[PDB]
């Protein structure tokens, strides 16, 4: 496929990652903006990472 | 044409097609009807194919 077909080539933001493979990872409050931190985050890495 | 106007590249010499309103893949020919808002949301892409 010519590069003109893909959306990324036009610098369009996407709601989802544009990748060959994507997975779901739990990351508590990864987008939150809080005033007081409860300092009990649970964060993993992608499964390719230990 | 409506809000859903997905375009598919033609492969191995076949002409590219754009989705009709009733859902039929049609080539880039003939007489079409566009709402203005349709072009606005896809200016860069449309202004490359047409």
């Amino acid at each position: 496929l010519a590069y003109t077909f893909f959306t990324s080539s036009y610098a369009i933001q996407s709601p989802f990652p544009e990748a060959a493979v994507s997975r779901i990872v739990v990351h508590t409050r990864w987008a939150s903006n809080v005033d007081f931190d409860r300092d009990s985050s649970v964060i993993m890495a992608p499964p390719t990472e230990n | 044409f409506g809000r859903d106007c997905r375009i598919s590249f033609g492969m191995n010499g076949a002409a590219p097609m754009i989705r009709d309103e009733t859902g039929l893949m049609v080539p880039f020919e003939g007489n079409w009807i566009f709402p203005l808002a349709l072009w606005q949301m896809n200016t860069r892409y449309f202004n490359q194919q047409f």
